[PDB]
């Protein structure tokens, strides 16, 4: 799934 | 061990501005996003806004009009909102909360800002005295919540209840007790200590028979 | 950009299964993950359920979580419901924003009654110095949560002047407090008040003299 926004450069 | 500690709330009058503060730790801080939401019980948890993991990208929610702006210190490995402009439909809770791409892994404690024109009330703080015995402590009047009571400085947790305050003519009342060997109350001191941290007053009762 | 809707309320069972729904107002819930949210009395949120399905480790596995698009819902099922589970639940989605739901506050009944202990104060004689007082009764160790309070004065029932909270849950009971306002000579005047609480058609009195 794609990520909430702010946390798409999350490392996992 | 995830910990996101909230610093920065109290009492701020309309208009004014206010920083709060979110230090982290116990995970590396520049792997993951964080974001701000605040809490009414009529409006639910509302998203602020968000800022990605290296702190280059930021996301505002609809429900303040950019009033509210986001940053974060990696060096410090704390996060901030910085909130102006500040209107009474501002009072909440805020918490901080970590991201892990799809969800919020973990939450900070939460800080009470409360945006309001009245006064600081400082509480008047009364001691209740009457095998057990239960002592109490009347903290009457304050302005606004919190306020934290303990016994002996914590010594006593055991026997304690901080009851739910009640709300009248713009100031909340409390009262704390605890039960204790009527042992203890013969022998020993007892008192309670009353902490109302957005006066900055600290009260001491001493419970006398 | 949607909003996820969730009953205010659901009151259970002990040991009964349990569903809370999260019902999103446009667009597929199965689109983005839904994600749940515990949170008790007074403290922060933690994770009960992430990406539609997952449970965190130390979730207990009475805890299930999945996806219904024919009501275009998601639902956090607990089955064996606790009363350690009586708490407030947010769903939380996303797309181009931030979702939450608006939170189902859960009642468990069925553990043991538990009736109510009362402790009754006078005023303080710090108090008195200033004329004011203020007569304290305290309701604590019961369960379930619903209380009906009322003061007397001489045995008749007196109203004006009583602030009662409502009940909280501290850990595995409720308490409650309630305040009779009077000033110095109201208190002096009287011979006798009362705190009455009743609970489960039970009462409890106690009273304060002078």
């Amino acid at each position: 799934g794609v990520a909430m926004p702010g946390a798409e450069d999350d490392v996992v | 061990e995830v910990q996101l500690v909230e610093s920065g709330g109290g009492l701020v009058q309309p208009g004014r501005s206010l920083k709060l503060s979110c230090a982290a730790s116990g995970f590396t801080f520049s792997n993951y996003g964080m974001a701000w939401v605040r809490q009414t019980p009529t409006k639910g948890l509302e998203w602020i806004a968000s800022i990605s993991a290296g702190g280059d990208k930021t996301y505002y929610g609809d429900s303040v009009k950019g009033r509210f702006s986001i940053s974060r210190d990696n060096a410090k490995t704390t996060h901030y909102l910085q909130m102006d402009s500040l209107r009474s439909e501002d009072t909440a809770t805020y918490y901080c909360a970590k991201t892990s791409r799809v969800y919020f892994d973990y939450w900070g404690q939460g800080v009470m800002v409360t945006v309001s024109s009245a006064e600081t009330t400082a509480p008047s703080v009364y001691p209740l005295a009457p095998s057990m015995v239960t002592l109490g402590c009347l903290v009457k009047g304050y302005f606004p919540e919190p306020v934290t009571v303990t016994w002996n400085s914590g010594a006593l947790s055991s026997g304690v209840h901080t009851f739910p305050a009640v709300l009248q003519s713009g100031l909340y009342t409390l009262t704390s007790s605890v039960t204790v060997p009527s042992s203890t109350w013969s022998s020993q001191a007892v008192t309670c200590n009353v902490a109302h941290p957005a006066s900055s007053t600290k009260v001491d009762k001493k419970i006398v028979p | 950009q949607f909003v996820l809707t969730q009953p205010n309320s659901v009151s259970t069972n002990l040991g009964s299964t349990v569903k809370l729904s999260c019902k999103r107002s446009t667009g597929n819930i199965g689109s983005n993950y839904v994600n749940w949210y515990q949170q008790h009395e007074g403290r922060s949120p933690t994770t009960m359920i992430y990406r539609d399905d997952k449970r965190p480790d130390g979730v207990p596995d009475r805890f299930s979580g999945s996806i219904d698009r024919s009501s275009n819902s998601a639902l956090l099922t607990i089955n064996n419901v606790q009363t350690e589970d009586e708490a407030d639940y947010f769903c939380h989605s996303y797309s181009s924003g931030i979702v939450f739901g608006g939170g189902t506050k859960l009642t468990v009944l069925g553990q043991p009654k538990s009736t109510p202990t009362l402790t009754v104060f006078p005023p303080s004689t710090e108090e008195l110095q200033g004329n004011k007082a203020t007569l304290v009764c305290l309701i604590s160790d019961f369960y379930p949560s619903d209380v009906e309070v009322a003061w007397k004065a001489n045995g008749a029932p007196i109203s004006q002047g009583v602030d009662t909270a409502n009940p909280t849950k501290q850990g595995n009971k409720y308490i409650a407090s309630s305040f009779l306002r009077l000033t110095a000579e109201q208190w002096r005047s009287r011979n006798s008040f009362t705190c009455q609480v009743t609970h489960e058609g039970n009462t409890v009195e106690k009273s304060l003299s002078p």
